[PDB]
């Protein structure tokens, strides 16, 4: 009922950006072939 | 409305800054991973030189390779930089404005890493010889692992920060 | 080596389904975003 | 490259939303102006 | 678990402490229209009855 | 933030100085009917009671 | 050298500007009400 | 030979990514240009 | 009104102004 703010594209974009991280992690883990590529994934397993 | 728009713009800028900090942390982690690989290779070389079946020239060659690896470690430690500021040569902290308001930030502990800080300077397997070589190497590797882990949680923290910030901008 | 491979080496059968799910969710998000950007168009109908 | 893209690149979703918004505002403004620019004829309709 | 060593426990504890201080940070620094929503036990009223 | 370099701070400070200069300029040289409004601390008195 | 609390000072300046605008906003409302009252009074007189 | 090929030959991955980027950019630009031609149309409705 | 202007600073951009007036790398 208002055009100055969509009020829905914002939520949709937030959801898309949330899914983007999982998509990127999956794509990286496919090519790497290793579970923990960086300490961001599991800093505890890196030392082990 | 003025207060609301000021808050929204500040939050967007803070999210951008947090992403920049994530990039910095990732670069530093890559440098640390390179140093770690070099340390693992030099540890294997020390395990090789530990036995007594090798002749003196073999110890000399192993020591030359060890010294080359140490020089490479020092080089990648000193020459690494991101956006004009070094990462592995200064013991300061990196403060990232993520709260969109005065004061509140997130700190990144940067430690000066080189052949001296890690110890085992003048390793000298050939000559004299280090008292406990494998012990010092494991100590250096443990220090590298501690730095990576302490830096590893930072980007997860910053991702949580940017997610919460996006939610806050949406609601505002 | 077996122990470290238990620690590292994320299984591919899980990650392929993970990336497939992520792709499907991203496609659905793009579709619903294209749908959502259309609801403010009806405001023009109120004028003329 | 990732950092620079964060700085200089534009995520197309925001720009498509802004284009649609500005286009709707422009069309609404033109439509309302088509009537706003014509209310002096009332004094003409008086005579 | 009992298979990990001491250093693994220290690393897990560093991660836990980072998460905990981030919890405290996001709690204390989340505000709306000049009031902190997660830093006080007070209550706000919404005049809805006219 | 702390991630930006010294030259980054230089550029941002130059832009901030430009905006402050513009603020002072528009505060200085805007007037209505030949009298300035944003430079004189007095108050305009308008007779409306006839 | 650098300002101690830059965001605080900027918020204070924005608050001063908003206060001035709010004080200016009500005056023209009063003037419009006075205009309407004067029109009615002139008609009746 | 490998030192020479390090210069002349192109990494096909970056080149195909650049090709896709250019295609998408051209399509988007042509779309917004087509949509930008109707902007001067409202003046004839104003004359009515 | 007279005196109400905005100044646009300019610089003389040239290789000599930039520096090294014939910067070279082949000695």
């Amino acid at each position: 009922q208002v055009i100055n703010t969509n009020s829905l594209s914002l939520i949709t974009q937030n959801n898309i950006n949330k899914n983007q991280s999982a998509l990127s992690s999956s794509i990286e883990r496919l090519s790497s072939g290793l579970r923990i590529n960086s300490a961001k994934d599991d800093a505890a397993g890196q030392a082990i | 409305a003025n207060r609301f728009t000021s808050n929204i713009k500040g939050l967007t800028q803070a999210a951008r800054n947090a992403n920049d900090g994530i990039s910095v942390a990732q670069t530093t982690e890559g440098a640390l991973s390179e140093i770690n690989n070099n340390l693992q290779r030099i540890r294997e070389l020390t395990v090789q030189a530990s036995t007594g079946t090798n002749s003196d020239s073999d110890l000399d060659s192993i020591q030359d390779e060890i010294k080359s690896r140490l020089d490479e470690i020092d080089r990648v430690s000193g020459q690494t930089q991101f956006n004009g500021v070094n990462v592995l040569a200064k013991d300061g902290s990196m403060k990232i404005q993520v709260g969109a308001n005065d004061g509140q930030t997130i700190t990144i502990d940067l430690k000066k890493i080189d052949s001296d800080t890690l110890g085992l300077n003048g390793f000298n397997v050939n000559g004299e010889s280090t008292s406990d070589p494998l012990a010092a190497l494991d100590d250096a590797i443990s220090q590298i692992d501690k730095f990576r882990s302490s830096l590893g949680a930072v980007q997860n923290r910053l991702d949580s920060a940017v997610t919460n910030l996006n939610n806050t901008t949406t609601n505002l | 080596s077996e122990a470290q491979s238990r620690i590292q080496d994320a299984d591919y059968a899980t990650e392929v389904s993970n990336m497939s799910k992520a792709q499907i969710i991203q496609q659905a998000g793009n579709s619903v975003l294209a749908k959502a950007n259309q609801v403010p168009q009806q405001v023009l109908s109120l004028l003329q």
